[PDB]
Protein backbone atom coordinates (compact mmCIF):
# COMPACT_ATOMS: atom_id res chain seq x y z
CA UNK A 1 0.00 0.00 0.00
CA UNK A 2 2.71 2.48 -0.17
CA UNK A 3 2.70 5.69 -2.32
CA UNK A 4 5.91 4.31 -4.35
CA UNK A 5 4.73 0.48 -5.00
CA UNK A 6 1.28 1.71 -6.14
CA UNK A 7 2.65 4.36 -8.78
CA UNK A 8 4.76 1.48 -10.68
CA UNK A 9 1.77 -0.04 -10.74
CA UNK A 10 -0.40 2.23 -12.73
CA UNK A 11 2.20 2.14 -14.98
CA UNK A 12 2.14 -1.66 -15.22
CA UNK A 13 -1.45 -1.14 -15.76
CA UNK A 14 -1.26 1.15 -18.25
CA UNK A 15 1.35 -0.83 -20.20
CA UNK A 16 -0.54 -4.21 -19.91
CA UNK A 17 -3.81 -1.74 -21.44
CA UNK A 18 -1.98 -1.14 -24.28
CA UNK A 19 -0.82 -4.51 -24.58
CA UNK A 20 -4.16 -5.95 -24.39
CA UNK A 21 -5.42 -3.51 -27.62
CA UNK A 22 -3.54 -5.26 -29.98
CA UNK A 23 -7.09 -7.17 -30.54
CA UNK A 24 -9.52 -5.36 -32.46
CA UNK A 25 -12.79 -6.20 -31.05
CA UNK A 26 -16.03 -5.64 -32.76
CA UNK A 27 -18.72 -2.63 -30.20
CA UNK A 28 -21.90 -3.87 -32.53
CA UNK A 29 -23.77 -6.82 -33.99
CA UNK A 30 -23.75 -6.53 -37.42
CA UNK A 31 -21.95 -7.31 -40.86
CA UNK A 32 -19.00 -6.20 -42.79
CA UNK A 33 -19.31 -3.74 -45.90
CA UNK A 34 -16.37 -2.62 -46.91
CA UNK A 35 -12.68 -3.98 -46.20
CA UNK A 36 -9.84 -2.07 -46.76
CA UNK A 37 -7.36 -3.60 -44.50
CA UNK A 38 -4.77 -6.51 -45.57
CA UNK A 39 -2.05 -8.25 -43.92
CA UNK A 40 1.11 -6.33 -43.28
CA UNK A 41 -0.75 -3.05 -43.17
CA UNK A 42 0.69 -0.17 -41.01
CA UNK A 43 -2.17 1.44 -38.80
CA UNK A 44 -2.57 4.46 -36.84
CA UNK A 45 -5.24 5.23 -34.81
CA UNK A 46 -6.81 7.53 -37.88
CA UNK A 47 -6.66 4.98 -40.12
CA UNK A 48 -10.76 3.34 -40.83
CA UNK A 49 -10.31 -0.69 -41.32
CA UNK B 1 -24.15 -5.89 -48.77
CA UNK B 2 -26.05 -3.94 -46.86
CA UNK B 3 -25.55 -0.53 -48.38
CA UNK B 4 -25.54 0.89 -51.96
CA UNK B 5 -22.27 3.06 -52.35
CA UNK B 6 -24.20 5.93 -51.66
CA UNK B 7 -24.08 5.32 -48.02
CA UNK B 8 -20.62 6.00 -47.26
CA UNK B 9 -20.01 8.80 -49.98
CA UNK B 10 -17.81 11.95 -48.97
CA UNK B 11 -19.89 14.23 -50.89
CA UNK B 12 -23.51 15.11 -51.85
CA UNK B 13 -24.87 12.76 -54.40
CA UNK B 14 -26.48 15.56 -56.47
CA UNK B 15 -25.67 19.56 -56.28
CA UNK B 16 -27.74 21.54 -53.88
CA UNK B 17 -28.59 24.41 -56.63
CA UNK B 18 -30.09 22.00 -58.93
CA UNK B 19 -33.23 20.02 -58.71
CA UNK B 20 -33.73 16.33 -57.57
CA UNK B 21 -34.20 13.69 -60.18
CA UNK B 22 -34.94 9.79 -59.32
CA UNK B 23 -32.74 7.46 -60.20
CA UNK B 24 -32.39 3.78 -59.38
CA UNK B 25 -30.29 2.65 -57.21
CA UNK B 26 -27.90 -0.30 -57.55
CA UNK B 27 -26.88 -2.91 -54.79
CA UNK B 28 -23.29 -5.33 -55.10
CA UNK B 29 -23.05 -8.37 -55.07
CA UNK B 30 -20.20 -11.01 -54.16
CA UNK B 31 -19.55 -13.83 -56.33
CA UNK B 32 -16.66 -16.32 -56.24
CA UNK B 33 -15.41 -18.20 -58.82
CA UNK B 34 -13.79 -21.73 -59.34
CA UNK B 35 -10.07 -21.56 -58.32
CA UNK B 36 -9.27 -24.31 -61.22
CA UNK B 37 -10.50 -22.49 -64.01
CA UNK B 38 -8.82 -18.78 -63.20
CA UNK B 39 -4.86 -21.21 -62.94
CA UNK B 40 -5.62 -21.76 -66.92
CA UNK B 41 -7.37 -19.16 -67.73
CA UNK B 42 -6.31 -16.05 -65.72
CA UNK B 43 -7.79 -12.81 -64.71
CA UNK B 44 -6.75 -9.46 -64.12
CA UNK B 45 -8.39 -6.72 -61.61
CA UNK B 46 -11.37 -4.51 -63.32
CA UNK B 47 -12.19 -6.31 -66.78
CA UNK B 48 -15.46 -5.89 -67.73
CA UNK B 49 -17.91 -9.37 -67.69
CA UNK B 50 -21.33 -10.77 -68.20
CA UNK B 51 -23.56 -12.11 -65.55
CA UNK B 52 -26.21 -14.42 -65.13
CA UNK B 53 -27.47 -15.67 -61.37
CA UNK B 54 -29.81 -18.81 -62.24
CA UNK B 55 -32.90 -18.07 -59.45
CA UNK B 56 -35.17 -20.79 -59.29
CA UNK B 57 -34.67 -22.31 -56.00
CA UNK B 58 -35.55 -19.53 -52.81
CA UNK B 59 -35.03 -21.50 -49.65
CA UNK B 60 -35.16 -17.65 -47.77
CA UNK B 61 -31.42 -17.10 -46.94
CA UNK B 62 -30.62 -13.62 -47.59
CA UNK B 63 -28.12 -12.99 -44.48
CA UNK B 64 -25.44 -14.82 -43.68
CA UNK B 65 -25.73 -16.27 -39.73
CA UNK B 66 -22.41 -17.95 -39.21
CA UNK B 67 -19.51 -17.18 -37.28
CA UNK B 68 -15.80 -18.86 -38.59
CA UNK B 69 -12.94 -19.72 -36.00
CA UNK B 70 -10.77 -19.52 -38.23
CA UNK B 71 -9.02 -16.40 -40.23
CA UNK B 72 -9.66 -15.29 -44.01
CA UNK B 73 -5.78 -14.14 -44.55
CA UNK B 74 -2.57 -14.26 -42.31
CA UNK B 75 0.86 -12.97 -42.53
CA UNK B 76 3.89 -13.62 -40.48
CA UNK B 77 6.62 -12.69 -42.68
CA UNK B 78 7.17 -9.36 -40.51
CA UNK B 79 7.51 -11.44 -37.17
CA UNK B 80 11.57 -11.31 -35.82
CA UNK B 81 12.79 -13.66 -33.16
CA UNK B 82 14.84 -12.55 -30.52
CA UNK B 83 17.39 -15.45 -30.67
CA UNK B 84 20.50 -13.26 -31.54
CA UNK B 85 19.58 -10.68 -29.77
CA UNK B 86 19.50 -12.40 -26.71
CA UNK B 87 23.00 -14.00 -27.08
CA UNK B 88 24.17 -10.52 -27.71
CA UNK B 89 23.45 -9.35 -24.24
CA UNK B 90 24.01 -12.84 -22.99
CA UNK B 91 27.84 -12.15 -24.25
CA UNK B 92 27.86 -8.21 -23.04
CA UNK B 93 26.79 -9.49 -19.43
CA UNK B 94 29.51 -12.24 -19.78
CA UNK B 95 31.88 -9.40 -20.66
CA UNK B 96 31.56 -6.44 -18.04
CA UNK B 97 30.80 -9.08 -15.49
CA UNK B 98 34.67 -9.61 -14.73
CA UNK C 1 -56.10 16.95 -49.41
CA UNK C 2 -55.15 14.94 -46.42
CA UNK C 3 -51.97 13.09 -47.86
CA UNK C 4 -48.41 14.39 -48.35
CA UNK C 5 -46.35 11.91 -50.38
CA UNK C 6 -42.45 12.27 -51.74
CA UNK C 7 -40.87 9.61 -53.76
CA UNK C 8 -37.51 11.62 -52.35
CA UNK C 9 -37.05 8.90 -49.56
CA UNK C 10 -34.22 6.31 -48.85
CA UNK C 11 -33.52 3.82 -46.42
CA UNK C 12 -31.36 4.86 -43.26
CA UNK C 13 -29.61 3.12 -40.39
CA UNK C 14 -26.27 2.88 -38.17
CA UNK C 15 -22.94 2.47 -39.89
CA UNK C 16 -20.34 2.24 -37.47
CA UNK C 17 -16.35 2.58 -38.70
CA UNK C 18 -13.68 0.48 -36.82
CA UNK C 19 -10.64 2.31 -35.73
CA UNK C 20 -7.55 1.14 -33.05
CA UNK C 21 -6.23 2.53 -30.33
CA UNK C 22 -3.11 1.65 -30.65
CA UNK C 23 -0.14 1.35 -33.52
CA UNK C 24 0.71 -1.49 -35.55
CA UNK C 25 0.90 -4.17 -37.96
CA UNK C 26 -1.55 -6.20 -39.14
CA UNK C 27 -1.64 -10.05 -38.96
CA UNK C 28 -4.35 -11.54 -39.17
CA UNK C 29 -8.21 -10.48 -40.47
CA UNK C 30 -11.06 -12.31 -39.41
CA UNK C 31 -14.06 -11.10 -41.49
CA UNK C 32 -13.59 -10.40 -45.82
CA UNK C 33 -17.35 -8.81 -46.23
CA UNK C 34 -20.51 -9.48 -46.21
CA UNK C 35 -19.97 -11.82 -43.04
CA UNK C 36 -21.89 -11.77 -39.77
CA UNK C 37 -19.75 -10.58 -36.31
CA UNK C 38 -20.94 -10.80 -32.72
CA UNK C 39 -20.68 -7.78 -30.30
CA UNK C 40 -17.11 -8.35 -28.58
CA UNK C 41 -15.33 -10.56 -31.57
CA UNK C 42 -11.76 -9.58 -32.83
CA UNK C 43 -11.65 -8.44 -36.43
CA UNK C 44 -8.22 -7.70 -36.71
CA UNK C 45 -5.34 -8.20 -34.63
CA UNK C 46 -1.28 -7.03 -34.20
CA UNK C 47 2.33 -7.27 -33.69
CA UNK C 48 2.72 -7.83 -30.23
CA UNK C 49 6.22 -7.51 -29.62
CA UNK C 50 6.93 -3.81 -28.76
CA UNK D 1 -37.95 -14.80 -65.91
CA UNK D 2 -35.92 -17.51 -63.66
CA UNK D 3 -32.06 -15.66 -64.40
CA UNK D 4 -31.25 -12.15 -63.43
CA UNK D 5 -28.25 -10.53 -66.00
CA UNK D 6 -26.17 -7.77 -65.56
CA UNK D 7 -23.43 -6.24 -67.37
CA UNK D 8 -22.27 -3.98 -64.35
CA UNK D 9 -19.36 -6.38 -63.39
CA UNK D 10 -15.84 -5.98 -62.41
CA UNK D 11 -12.86 -8.89 -61.55
CA UNK D 12 -12.16 -7.59 -57.71
CA UNK D 13 -8.52 -8.64 -55.87
CA UNK D 14 -6.65 -7.98 -53.21
CA UNK D 15 -4.07 -5.30 -53.01
CA UNK D 16 -1.52 -4.33 -50.40
CA UNK D 17 0.29 -1.11 -49.85
CA UNK D 18 4.07 -2.02 -48.89
CA UNK D 19 4.75 1.01 -46.40
CA UNK D 20 7.99 0.96 -43.87
CA UNK D 21 8.12 0.51 -40.12
CA UNK D 22 10.61 2.88 -39.63
CA UNK D 23 11.93 6.63 -41.61
CA UNK D 24 15.43 6.72 -43.20
CA UNK D 25 16.45 6.86 -46.79
CA UNK D 26 16.67 4.46 -49.89
CA UNK D 27 19.71 2.71 -51.16
CA UNK D 28 18.63 -0.22 -52.75
CA UNK D 29 15.37 -1.43 -54.76
CA UNK D 30 14.89 -5.04 -55.77
CA UNK D 31 11.90 -5.32 -57.74
CA UNK D 32 10.22 -3.31 -60.44
CA UNK D 33 6.65 -3.35 -62.06
CA UNK D 34 5.46 -6.51 -63.76
CA UNK D 35 7.32 -8.70 -60.79
CA UNK D 36 6.70 -12.11 -59.01
CA UNK D 37 7.93 -11.68 -55.01
CA UNK D 38 7.26 -13.86 -53.01
CA UNK D 39 6.53 -13.72 -48.94
CA UNK D 40 9.90 -13.02 -46.96
CA UNK D 41 11.27 -11.33 -50.08
CA UNK D 42 13.06 -8.24 -49.29
CA UNK D 43 11.81 -5.00 -51.52
CA UNK D 44 13.59 -1.58 -50.54
CA UNK D 45 16.66 -1.28 -48.43
CA UNK D 46 17.76 1.71 -45.85
CA UNK D 47 21.11 3.44 -44.79
CA UNK D 48 21.30 1.79 -41.42
CA UNK D 49 23.89 4.69 -40.18
CA UNK D 50 21.33 6.16 -38.32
Amino acid sequence: DQPAVQQAATEVRNAWLALERTRIISPMTGYVSRRAVQPGAQISPTTPL
Amino acid sequence: DMGTGSAFSLLPAQNATGNWIKVVQRLPVRIELDQKQLEQYPLRIGLSTLVSVNTTNRDGQVLANKVRSTPVAVSTAREISLAPVNKLIDDIVKANAG
Amino acid sequence: RHFEETDDAYVAGNQIQIMSQVSGSVTKVWADNTDFVKEGDVLVTLDPTD
